[PDB]
């Protein structure tokens, strides 16, 4: 959902604002980057002609196959105010925005960029002996501070307070210290360019006026940036922001030209084998994998034995299972890491017995999981054995008397989010004890 | 630690186990040895070469702890290490051999744990002369210091026949450890027995490797050999006795067992019926001949409460004789306290263990260190199982949901009567019958276990069909057995702790367990071992099927796990079934209707 | 020393193909594959069960044929029971049998095979077949025996007259009576009598029946053959088809009696000649054009060029893996002489060297 | 025509008959039966129940493994 993060994010930011962003090539080219497949192919084919369209030219066009898709990327076209659909002459006259026309079309072109592709130095390095290696250096340290793993080179006072403030990766001043989060967990299981943007977002979302288009185009630019040049120090603004990322350790700068690392390239974009993980009815771990931080993120949750070469073993116990349970951590989460970390022998053998099964009964009256229920269901029966339960607490209304308090006033409880419980026949619904915002109004009529 | 090893981050719950201090070898490739100093553990890979050598050498030297497909977890112990230099084997060779194939520079620990465990071996002997334990040892150097020792009270002396096991374990305490390898080629004080290989007989290459390993001086060495269900250990003890030629005793927990290996032993060896003489309560007949044999089981010689005088004048002749080879089938039993006067019963020279499970409660099997000695041999059981030696299972453990309807008296029941509350549950009987009814129409034997004759019994005649258990007399037994084996009439009976070991019944591939003991694994073990036995365990295609009715929302199932971990452990992994196959598709069940459910509640109310 | 195995090995199978001919081989195609469904196919002993494999081989034999050789019709009989049931009768369109495998799929092979029946009745589905359709067998068994109602020597006799030619892959071991079929049959060769050793070894002989065969000179057919090229409509109305009588939005039309159909290459409905496209009759032109075999030059002499020719890469370094096209004069990698010898069939240096 | 103040609980009838132990041991906590799998109890005291409840499939199992 980063992508639908990121596009919300801009259909919440306002028409005139997001007007300012399509002004430059750079945030056009990272923005049409975003948009997806039809409606790229829609704004490469207009950009180039100053031809407004009516939208029964590009229905005439659109094969109705995939209409859904069409709207889609037609409703994001419009909700970002990238397109002015004005009903000209009856018509639903179709205009891309101009700015990001010019400025898609100048990027294209090579023309007119203002260095909004980047204020160039040009003055390249090594960037594996020095960036990388910073780059590495820094984020093992913000990763083993996530992990909980003790290390001294503690994070930035900035992204303390972020982290202080947000949910994620508790840092619970009674106690003092940096607590793994549910969201925090999630934030582990998360791709790279994922945790990049969740933290951008968050970024933005905390700061104000720090000018916010300021913060967007220089984004946008830094994720348009390329590995190991110099560069000139632009916006103040964009130059303290950018002197904190480069204390993120984004950025490899010597206090005014600064060479960007990998991150900006994985931000970007995504650039037996490792990380893959041989499951066991013993619980036995045979990863095709090994790092310090994957023996960091597996004492969450694994009881290991040794670290060699890339055979990390261990045996996953119940007491690990718990110690990750009791965290708030999700047993869907720990699924979400145990189905990404399967092994090509296991899978095979598990298409094997489906494709077995597929052929004796469409049910097979087994339970519905892929991946080897032998070790798998016994994680999945431990799942279902940690919650198991279902606690309402607080505020009951009881003892109704007719469904006219349940399909037109309780059904339509359900369009607004407030009931934490249905039952109708029971005649009586929960809901939270705070949660009385639109409760006790219409259901007294 | 060949290392600094400065304490990383991530070794915090790493309490000495971060084993990355040791500098791994460039041929780690090759090598399939790690090594595990903080518990004495071996980690080997089922992936690398030299594994196929070093297999048997661990086997020999270490113990295993667990050996799934992958990766086998060993353990080197002084117990594997007396046995290693019983065969014959030193401390050196195994430090040499280690560090030839491990990966892993060999730890100082270790080092010294194996230079420790290294015996006199020869030094310290016994022979029988005339039916007396003579302690002839090498050297008076032993007779010093034996007599040093506060027990004791070339040249050799007499010790008596029940202080005989408390000096052996007195001698393996101090590390003393006494070897028996009879030379029954060169003793001929004992009855030699014209008993000869038959061409009729060929042996398996682990037996074979079995024989040779207490077989490699040409005498006779005593201990313990653990071989699967099936595995051939009468085949075993018949190539031994027939190669050793001398007067042999052997003695099972089971007149049936009595019975079968008196007709197995008459058959694959040359003995006469004549030379073998049966005792029991059946007859109690001795052989006049020089050389030959008298079996009964452990009862005839552990009772004198209610005895008779021809059974005395046999247990008479069989304490005259002086054997020159024992062997205690199914060893699991006898060291218990009525049961462990074999030494100071019979004479006999060469003390043989043969049994599928080397594991009990207590420690009384390791007593079989100073009553018989150690493993002179084992077999892999997964390794048999892919031969073909022994079978391959499909086990489906079937977790029963409890009904209210049980449950709500056995919460409320009191101890001893909550047990028998929880096995009759309806659901399981609707269960039970749906997989009968699935697994004759997979056209399978089945045989139901039940730990209660009283839910033997009920489950049988709601079934139809008879029911075999422990009060059962023989004769009724036997043709209920015959009935199932061979009339269509009867397709399921109902076994119990007469049917968990102890017999030949291979013919049922699938298995339904509706109950069992409270906490022994060794029952459930040969439960699986009769299965494991089964005729087509060679067949392309072939799994056996395990099922287990067990009763949600009580501790049955910690103690099922309990009694499954060490099948777990061997490598019959234990998977998961709650919502089962055809629950409604059968049209009857078995108290179905709840007004069923509360009659047969209170039916069991009448006793619990 | 496993790369001196492979030149070895290498050596003793380039041995038989160092020979290569322009030899007439067949493309008007009359191919029948009978199939055994007896207790000997009900053995497990190959995974899963002979049957199961046969079925499979059998598909992807299907698929093979008709891709390659368009141009001919294809029926099976199958053998169960001591009676040969025909179960697809020779027809353009593959997916037919398609379907009748499919049936034989769920169906449970049982009996005793007849070789005399089975191939007395394909003898008279072959009956009428025109004279360059080019009357040919493969028989699949697995029985080491064949009860048979009367003889097989008259058989033999009259398939060699009516000029039929048989092939056996047989599964467990040669049986002497099929080994006389083949070279009764095929002018004393013995190379149609073949059994497997693996699966794989299974695979490749399948793939090997797959290819057209050559002719024999004395076996002299030379003649001509009508043709019409039809044409494609796309049409707004759905219309009546001549053979299926159903309405089609599209479809070919007849080019001489101008009646439309659904599918191709087939022959007319109506006006009873024969309907293609000229990319199914130059798909066989790699059979009419072959190509040579690539050497590789020796590691001791000097090099032409160090890295290969066509798919641009560097050449590999104890031997010398370039192999050369003496008919354009370039060495080549293993990759792309496999591909131009298999998949494409052109050599781009020699469409790059004029003539 | 009543509305009580308590915390509903969906449950079971042998959770059920747990939680009518643990008012056997200690009493009025849990306010009334509603069916088989609802019930009400006292709010102030839901997570004490909870944690006791911990406690009773603890007693079920514990899982101990040592
Ligand atoms: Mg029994
Ligand atoms: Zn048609
Ligand atoms: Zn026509
Ligand atoms: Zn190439
Ligand atoms: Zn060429």
């Amino acid at each position: 959902s980063l992508k639908h993060s990121v596009t919300q994010y801009l259909e919440e930011i306002p028409q005139q604002v997001q007007n300012r962003l399509y002004t430059s090539p750079a945030t056009c080219l990272a923005i049409y980057r975003i948009l997806p497949p039809l409606a790229k192919f829609f704004i490469m084919a207009m950009v180039f002609n100053e031809n407004e369209v009516p939208l029964l030219d590009l229905d005439k066009w659109v094969n109705s196959n995939g209409k859904l898709q069409f709207q889609n990327a037609i409703k994001s076209m419009k909700s970002l105010h990238l397109l002015i659909p004005n009903k000209s002459s009856g018509t639903l006259m179709i205009n891309l925005n101009p700015t990001f026309k010019i400025s898609l079309r100048n990027a294209l072109t090579g023309g007119e960029v203002q260095n909004s592709f980047g204020v160039v130095v040009e003055e390249n390095v090594v960037s594996l002996d020095l960036l990388d290696e910073y780059s590495a250096n820094k984020w093992e340290t913000i990763l083993h501070f996530m992990v909980g793993t003790p290390l001294a080179k503690i994070p930035s006072e900035k992204v303390l307070n972020l982290l202080k403030h947000s949910k994620l990766m508790e840092e619970v001043n009674s106690t003092g210290e940096f607590k793994i989060t549910n969201e925090g967990f999630q934030f582990l299981l998360q791709e790279i360019n994922s945790q990049l943007w969740t933290l951008l977002l968050q970024y933005l979302k905390m700061i104000e006026t720090m000018d916010l288009v300021d913060v967007l185009h220089f984004i946008f630019m830094l994720g348009a940036l390329e590995v190991g040049k110099a560069y000139k120090i632009l916006s103040e603004t964009q130059r303290i922001m950018l002197q904190d990322m480069r204390d993120y350790g984004l950025v490899f700068q010597k206090h005014s030209i600064f060479y960007p690392t990998k991150l900006a390239l994985m931000l970007t974009s995504d650039t037996i084998p490792d990380g893959s993980l041989i499951v066991e009815t013993n619980f036995k771990i045979y990863s095709y994998s090994n790092s310090p931080l994957q023996i960091a993120v597996l004492s969450l949750f694994v009881h290991l034995k040794a670290r060699f070469v890339n055979m990390v073993l261990g045996q996953i116990t119940r007491e690990s299972i718990r110690r990750a349970l009791t965290n708030g951590i999700t047993a869907d989460q720990i699924i979400a890491y145990l189905e990404t970390h399967a092994h090509p022998q296991m899978r095979r053998l598990a298409e094997e017995k489906l494709e077995k099964k597929l052929e004796l009964d469409p049910n097979c009256k087994e339970p519905l999981q892929v991946l080897p229920p032998t070790v798998v269901d016994q994680i999945r029966l431990w799942q279902l054995e940690l919650d198991r339960v279902i606690t309402y607490e607080g505020s009951l209304y009881s003892d109704f008397e007719t469904s006219q308090e349940y399909n037109l006033l309780s059904k339509y409880a359900q369009d607004i989010g407030v009931l934490l419980w249905k039952d109708d026949k029971k005649k009586k619904f929960f809901i939270s004890k705070e949660g009385n915002s639109q409760v006790l109004d219409f259901a007294k009529r | 630690i060949p290392a600094d090893f400065v304490p990383d981050s991530v070794s915090g719950m790493f309490r000495s186990h971060d084993f990355s201090y040791l500098r791994l070898r460039p041929d780690h490739a090759s090598r399939p040895l790690w090594i595990s100093p903080s518990d004495g553990r071996i980690i080997l890979e089922s992936f690398s070469p030299l594994a196929e050598q070093a297999q048997d050498f661990l086997v020999t030297i270490a113990e295993p702890i667990s050996r799934p497909s992958h990766i086998h977890e060993y353990k080197i112990t002084a117990y594997s290490l007396y046995a290693a230099v019983s065969v014959g084997l030193e401390t050196d060779d195994i430090i040499s051999v280690l560090d030839r194939l491990s990966k892993v520079p060999v730890a100082e620990s270790i080092i010294n744990f194996i230079k420790g465990a290294t015996i006199s071996y020869g030094k310290v002997k016994l022979v029988i002369k005339h039916n007396r334990y003579f302690v002839e040892t090498t050297q008076a150097d032993i007779l010093q210091m034996l007599l040093n020792d506060s027990v004791i009270g070339v040249h050799s002396f007499e010790i008596a026949n029940e202080s005989v096991e408390v000096v052996k374990k007195r001698c393996q305490e101090i590390d003393y450890p006494v070897l028996e390898e009879y030379d029954f080629r060169n003793d001929h004080r004992n009855p030699d027995l014209d008993i000869d290989l038959k061409p009729s007989t060929q042996i398996r290459p682990y037996q074979e490797k079995s024989l040779s390993k207490m077989f490699g001086n040409g005498r006779a060495r005593s201990g313990i050999i653990v071989l699967p269900c099936g595995a051939g250990k009468t085949l075993v003890g018949i190539t031994a006795a027939c190669t050793i030629k001398k007067s042999v005793i052997v003695l099972c927990t089971s007149s049936v067992s009595v019975m079968q290996w008196r007709q197995q032993f008459l058959q694959w060896c040359t003995l006469q019926p004549e030379n073998c003489a049966v005792f029991t309560s059946d007859n109690k007949e001795m052989f006049q001949t020089e050389s030959g044999l008298v079996v009964s089981t452990y009862s005839m010689v552990a009772n004198t409460r209610n005895r008779s005088h021809d059974s005395q004048k046999v247990m008479d002749f069989l304490t005259g004789r002086e054997w020159g080879f024992i062997i205690l089938d199914e060893v699991h039993v006898v060291p218990a306290a009525m049961f462990r006067r074999v030494v100071s019963t019979i004479a006999a020279h060469a003390k043989l263990g043969l049994t599928a499970t080397l594991v009990r409660e207590d420690d009384k099997i390791g007593d079989l260190n100073f009553l018989i000695g150690p493993k002179l041999y084992e077999a892999n059981w997964m390794e048999l199982s892919q031969k073909g030696h022994i079978a391959n299972v499909q086990c489906a453990e079937v977790w029963c949901p409890m009904t209210a309807e049980f449950y709500q008296e056995y919460l409320r029941e009191t101890a001893r009567k909550r047990m028998l509350l929880y096995i009759m549950n309806p659901t399981k009987f609707q269960a039970c019958q749906f997989l009968i009814q699935y697994h004759e129409r997979r056209g399978d034997k089945i045989i139901v276990f039940s730990d209660n004759v009283y839910a033997l019994q009920e489950y049988a005649l709601k079934m139809g069909k008879p029911f075999i258990y422990g009060s059962t007399p023989q004769q009724e037994r036997m043709n209920i057995l015959q009935n199932f084996q061979y009339n269509d009439q009867i397709n399921t009976i109902f076994l119990s702790k007469v049917g968990d070991t102890s017999i030949d019944l291979p013919e049922a591939t699938c298995l339904i367990q509706i109950s069992s003991h409270y906490g022994s694994r060794r029952q459930e073990a040969q439960r699986l071992g009769r299965i494991l036995r089964a005729k087509r365990r060679n067949d392309e295609g072939f799994n056996a099927f395990f099922y287990s009715l067990v009763s949600k929302d009580t501790q049955e199932m910690y103690y099922s796990t309990k009694r499954q971990a060490f099948l777990v452990d061997q490598g019959y992994a234990f998977k998961v079934i709650t919502h089962l196959h055809g629950m409604e598709n059968i049209p009857n069940l078995a108290y179905a209707s709840p007004r069923e459910r509360r009659e047969l509640l209170q039916e069991v109310l009448l006793k619990n | 020393a496993s790369l001196v195995a492979s030149i070895v090995e290498a050596r003793k199978k380039r041995t038989a193909k160092k020979n290569i001919t322009p030899y007439q081989r067949g493309i008007i195609r009359s191919l029948i594959l009978t199939l055994d469904c007896s207790e000997a196919m009900l053995e497990k002993d190959l995974r899963p069960n002979r049957h199961a494999m046969i079925i499979q081989y059998a598909i992807d034999f299907v698929h093979e044929f008709f891709d390659q050789n368009p141009i001919s019709q294809m029926g099976i009989i199958i053998m169960r029971n001591g009676l040969a049931q025909l179960v697809s009768q020779v027809s353009g369109n593959p997916q037919d049998h398609i379907d009748a495998l499919k049936s034989i799929r769920k169906q449970e092979p049982k009996g005793n095979p007849s070789l005399q029946n089975a191939l007395e009745m394909a003898r008279g589905l072959l009956l009428p077949v025109p004279a360059h359709c080019t009357r040919e067998v493969l028989i699949v068994f697995g029985s080491l025996s064949t009860t048979d109602p009367g003889d097989i020597h008259q058989t033999i006799d009259s398939l060699v007259s009516e000029k039929i030619r048989v092939k056996v892959l047989g599964l467990s071991a040669q049986v002497a009576i099929c080994k006389e079929l083949c070279k009764a049959t095929n002018y004393g060769d013995e190379s149609f009598y073949k059994i497997l050793l693996d699966e794989t070894h299974l695979k490749e002989l399948f793939n090997e029946a797959v290819t057209p065969l050559p002719v024999n000179k004395i076996n002299k057919g030379f003649t001509l053959v009508k043709m019409g090229f039809p044409t494609r409509i796309f049409e707004d109305t759905p219309t009546f088809c001549s053979c299926h009588s159903k309405l089609v939005y599209g479809g070919y039309f007849c080019p001489n009696c101008h009646s439309k159909v659904c599918s191709l290459p087939t022959v007319c409905p109506c006006c009873d000649l024969m309907l293609i496209l000229s990319t199914h009759l130059a798909r066989s032109y790699h059979h009419l054009m072959p190509l040579k075999t690539f050497a590789e030059v020796p590691t001791t002499e000097k090099f032409r060029s160090e890295d290969c020719f066509s798919c641009q890469s560097r050449f590999p370094i104890l031997t010398s893996s370039r192999y050369r096209c003496e008919d354009c004069k370039q060495e080549f990698c293993v990759d792309c002489d496999v591909f131009i010898h298999e998949i494409l069939h052109n050599c781009p240096g020699c469409e790059s060297k004029p003539v | 025509a009543r509305a009580r103040k308590g915390a509903l609980v969906q449950c079971d009838p042998s959770i059920k008959a747990l939680i009518l132990q643990i008012d056997a041991k200690m009493s009025d906590i849990v306010l009334e039966e509603l069916d088989d799998t609802h019930l009400l109890v006292n709010p102030s005291k839901v997570e004490f129940v909870k944690h006791e409840l911990n406690r009773l499939l603890s007693k079920n199992i514990y899982n101990p493994m040592d």
